[PDB]
């Protein structure tokens, strides 16, 4: 039960840790990446424009 | 003789008494000339080795040969500069320590054809152009803020609005800020003799503009004899190409937003009316990015306003102790 659990633990892992390094050549991480950026940037500069109209003209 | 050591200390001694003396011009260098090597100055020393695009601020008329300046760098102090047609007429010079400097090669041919330098070797001829090694600046480098879209967009329009809020509270009783209107691209270092001396030419460019192009540098440079920025908003300076060897030569500063996605998002905020130039702003920031920045002195990277007002305001405030 414990020897057994931990046999089935570790391949699991091992299978899971090469699936992810065979996927992580794509660059699935970098679509994921790169929404994060886009996200911050963006109330980052709607912000600017919103509160720059306010100190109006 | 003595006579050399007793003008050694007038130049000094006139420079030293008044610490508040006023700058009366400015010019700008681009010849790595070295100042050391050849020991030619009034006061013995080595002088400073001033680099291309310095800025060089005269406050003083000595003579005809050489001049009183101060640098753009952090507590400055007095130096000298040479005069553009001493800088000239030493430029011809440098060419002489080769064996020839002209049409006659010494290519094992000596004792034949002398062929001493006429005039077409000298500094006489190349007056198609004939370009100064000094360029005419004003006192104070205006500051031309480009980007990162279309100039009065509605987004830009929003977007350098709140930057020339904070600057004008931050630097209250130290900024000057102007909007313009006329055009500012169609003007080079000299084009004419007098270029629009007088309205009723009526001629070619007696009804075009450019009573408006040239007077908006001089009645800008009493402005900036105060010494203080000025920055503008006109709708023509969309790229530092023709900024770079203007007679202004400003302050230009990056405010890219760094994805070219996102531009979008921001237009698609407003919804419609974008579409008047979207196709623009498609392309017109790349146009500042994909060429190299080298325009830009300095570069505002920063998605947010709050860091973006210190970045610029950190610039200011070290230019602003450099003339001075």
């Amino acid at each position: 039960s414990f020897f057994v659990l931990n046999l089935v633990l570790g391949v699991l892992s091992g299978e899971f840790s090469k699936e992810r390094e065979k996927a992580k050549a794509r660059g699935d991480f970098q679509k994921l990446r790169e929404k994060q950026q886009l996200e911050e940037d963006l109330k980052g500069y709607l912000d600017w424009i919103t509160q720059a109209e306010d100190i109006d003209p | 003789e003595s006579a050399r050591r007793e003008v050694e200390s007038q130049a000094q001694q006139q420079l030293e008494r008044a610490k508040h003396k006023p700058v009366a011009f400015a010019v700008r260098t681009n010849v790595s000339y070295c100042g050391v090597l050849d020991e030619e100055c009034p006061v013995q020393g080595s002088g400073v080795n001033f680099e291309a695009k310095d800025f060089l601020h005269i406050k003083e008329k000595y003579s005809n040969d050489w001049w009183i300046g101060r640098l753009v760098k952090e507590g400055g102090d007095i130096a000298f500069i040479p005069s553009p047609q001493r800088l000239e007429s030493i430029r011809l010079k440098q060419e002489q320590k080769a064996r020839r400097s002209g049409n006659p090669s010494s290519l094992s041919d000596i004792g034949n054809r002398r062929s001493p330098p006429p005039s077409l070797a000298k500094q006489k001829q190349k007056q198609a152009e004939h370009v100064p090694p000094y360029d005419v600046v004003p006192s104070m480098r205006p500051v031309v803020l480009v980007g990162p879209s279309l100039k009065g967009y509605e987004v830009t329009d929003m977007m350098q609005k709140a930057l020339f809020d904070f600057l004008k509270h931050r630097f209250d009783g130290r900024i000057s800020i102007t909007r313009v209107t006329a055009d500012l691209s169609l003007a080079k270092r000299s084009v004419l003799n007098n270029p629009g001396k007088r309205t009723i030419i009526e001629r070619s460019s007696a009804r075009s503009s450019i009573a408006e192009v040239q007077s908006e540098i001089e009645r800008i440079f009493e402005l900036a004899k105060s010494l203080q920025l000025v920055v503008l908003d006109a709708d023509t300076i969309n790229h530092p190409a023709q900024l770079a060897k203007t007679s202004l030569a400003p302050i230009i500063v990056f405010v890219k937003v760094s994805s070219p996605k996102v531009l979008q998002r921001l237009i698609r905020s407003r919804g419609k009316s974008q579409m008047k130039h979207l196709t623009v702003q498609m392309m017109a920031y790349d146009k500042l990015v994909q060429c190299p920045p080298e325009s830009f002195d300095v570069i505002l990277d920063e998605n947010q306003l709050e860091d973006a007002c210190e970045h610029l305001a950190e610039y200011l405030e070290v230019y602003w102790r450099a003339t001075h």
